[PDB]
RNA sequence: GGUGAAAUUCUUGGAUUUAUUGAAGACUAACUACUGCGAAAGCAUUUGCCAAGGACGUUUUCAUUAAUCAAGAACGAAAGUUAGGGGAUCGAAGAUGAUCAGAUACCGUCGUAGUCUUAACCAUAAACUAUGCCGACUAGGGAUCGGGUGGUGUUUUUUUAAUGACCCACUCGGCACCUUACGAGAAAUCAAAGUCUUUGGGUUCUGGGGGGAGUAUGGUCGCAAGGCUGAAACUUAAAGGAAUUGACGGAAGGGCACCACCAGGAGUGGAGCCUGCGGCUUAAUUUGACUCAACACGGGGAAACUCACCAGGUCCAGACACAAUAAGGAUUGACAGAUUGAGAGCUCUUUCUUGAUUUUGUGGGUGGUGGUGCAUGGCCGUUCUUAGUUGGUGGAGUGAUUUGUCUGCUUAAUUGCGAUAACGAACGAGACCUUAACCUACUAAAUAGUGGUGCUAGCAUUUGCUGGUUAUCCACUUCUUAGAGGGACUAUCGGUUUCAAGCCGAUGGAAGUUUGAGGCAAUAACAGGUCUGUGAUGCCCUUAGACGUUCUGGGCCGCACGCGCGCUACACUGACGGAGCCAGCGAGUCUAACCUUGGCCGAGAGGUCUUGGUAAUCUUGUGAAACUCCGUCGUGCUGGGGAUAGAGCAUUGUAAUUAUUGCUCUUCAACGAGGAAUUCCUAGUAAGCGCAAGUCAUCAGCUUGCGUUGAUUACGUCCCUGCCCUUUGUACACACC
């Protein structure tokens, strides 16, 4: 779909030999994470942040200035 | 033809397994907790993710779902499967301190085992 | 009766059906089994004779008397050698009736030889376990048949006793079965098909690639069919076994599809026309494409051009290298006349000009809509409106291969829940992107509107209504625009499932079918189309009287006929005349005539003078059409239809004849709802209706989009045609054409 005009390029060339015509065909993608405008992942790239832990009591009191 | 894919799946799996005491149980701030601790390219795809995510929290709340361990459910489980009875129950209280074994036992422990309270029960057909 | 349907046949002489009574005709239905006996063929209700047999039991007896066996014998499925009886159910044949292209067959009705004599088969079968017989060993298990042994077992009755029957254990001998594979095998599989290159227990028979051929000849049994024995010449590179992957099946299971059906709608096929294709014709009627996947397709609506075809006339735009002519001139151009369709110095008569760039020859160069798409590149179409495809590591198998990629449920989906010798992945799908829907929330618009304010018109007059006023001014963004956003995720509730993926119902919502529609889109492939899109291109051909290129005419449109896509109609739900008046997608000209408002002339077509617009500004509110009122028509091929044809007026074009096209008058055909067949379609959908754009100089009955009016019928099925997966058969792999 669209991720094919964002990531994927192609190229087609001639090439002229003794036994005729051949062609060429190249598509390359590059990896999104050094894509520096546009979408920086595939659509269906979902990232999860890594919660922090935390202790269970944390010793209920009040702290003043 | 609403199932969901298995990306909207895993992925709501996996932020139960590490963010289940911070999601609610309605769609409304589920969908506006996960566009900070997750990150979703479309708006459709984290509506659908929410959506699933919500749903799942239906039956979790009714009771535990096979293959999510929430961070929760595990603390408990370790927690209860201690059971250390008060009695045993391979300890003849319940009997009068002597087990009730048949005669083909009795020369059994005759034979190579030491002097032990036991019974005769004649066990036939 | 009888059949898929029917027919032959029997039926007031009573068929078929019912009762009663008799008489001749395999064998013994159910019991009947992974059960018994027998050498095999084979053998099932009884009862009685006659001999026979295995297994078991045995502290009986003989003491090697044995195993396999050329020659030689016995026994035998059935189907006809041959000679009495009894009497057709089935079909050879035969009679008939169907079906069929035929049907001498399958199917129906009847019937002679033909498993009933007593008496032979020569002895043939897929006579099969396609597995010779005797002996030993190697592995577990539960059943079962026959015998035997044991149980301080059950039941039968006299109370237990005796038997019998049953239960548990063991043993011998059988028919077999289940699990593994130490072991074998090419594999399928096998407790033997094991104990085999670590090759020897005993013995009998058979085979040596496929046919020719179980044929010829000889013998023998043979009153018969025919058995038993049994070659060669010649011919041939495979035949064959087992398994794997596909493909196919008038094979099975599970799903799906208006390019399938169902229920319907609109039709097409019938008529006229115009538009492609074929055929015929022609100087040429250029050509490619022929089921889906050729035929309003080549963006192919061709007057010239296009143009590739035909009849003719020019030009080199043949570069460069060499050689030769050649400043006592290499060569080009031309007035007039002839000639020519021609004001082509084509070519000729004449004699001027130009002059070293040219001319000729030798090589080459160039161009080609010349050929080859079966030599190719690229692009497209199709397989294929479906969900499929592939590594890594591990498992299975000698191997090709297989698993993963799956029993079940669910989904539009190899979509998921799950189960699991698989685990972890990748592409496809989904996600994504575009477009149409909602926003009184933001961002502000004289190139979009709205309200008030000024000026001013008409009525009413009472303070009101309908307007106009290019920016008079002020204010706002509801309507319009476009930036960033929000909103739907099947939300909530109820009901169903293994309690999951999901599905259904209701409410709320602008939106609940993947929200509607698209774009994009796997691995592998087709001798699919394109060399006539290309200065994309190999090879072959041509290259100067050219297959180059150009110019004049013509053809592509030619019509005894056949086919495909369409347009207009067969009228009253209509035709005609006035009246109302309602959109959306778009396009439009600087050194060039593009979209054209408005005023005037003309019946119309159109002509003329200006203006606005390089465009949310002007054309344009594109005042479109179907539609709606009022009236005429009156069931009549009529005033439906406008085919065909005649006369005239205009526009574009160098040119309109073979009518370009537009307008006016006249001419007034077929067609009365279309046979067999056949196409498309499930909601703002089909259908009706017109509009913009492409092609354009002129021509739209075509196409790409757009809006107007707006339904009936389904919410299914695999019946027809196809598609996906699984199982299954295969002699197919060019893969059922």
């Amino acid at each position: 779909g669209q991720p094919v005009n964002d990531f994927i390029d192609t190229a087609t060339r001639h090439v002229l030999m003794r036994q005729g015509v051949l062609g060429i065909k190249v598509k390359i993608m590059r990896d999104p994470a050094k894509s520096r405008t546009g979408p920086k992942a595939l659509p269906d790239a979902v990232t999860i942040i890594e919660p922090k832990e935390e202790e269970p009591i944390l010793a209920p009191s009040v702290k003043d200035y | 033809g609403r199932v969901r894919t298995k990306t909207v799946k895993r992925a709501s799996k996996a932020l139960i397994e590490r963010y289940y005491p911070k999601l609610t149980l309605d769609f409304q701030t589920n969908k506006r907790l996960c566009d900070e601790i997750a990150t979703i390219q479309s708006k459709r795809l984290r509506n659908k993710i929410a959506g699933y995510t919500t749903h799942l929290m239906k039956r979790i709340q009714k009771g535990p779902v096979r293959g999510i361990s929430f961070k929760l459910q595990e603390e408990e489980r370790e927690r209860k499967d201690q059971y250390v009875p008060e009695v045993s129950a391979l300890d003849l209280s319940r009997s009068n301190g002597v087990l009730n074994v048949d005669n083909q036992t009795s020369d059994l422990v005759k034979s190579l085992g030491l002097k032990l309270p036991l019974s005769v029960i004649n066990v036939s057909a």
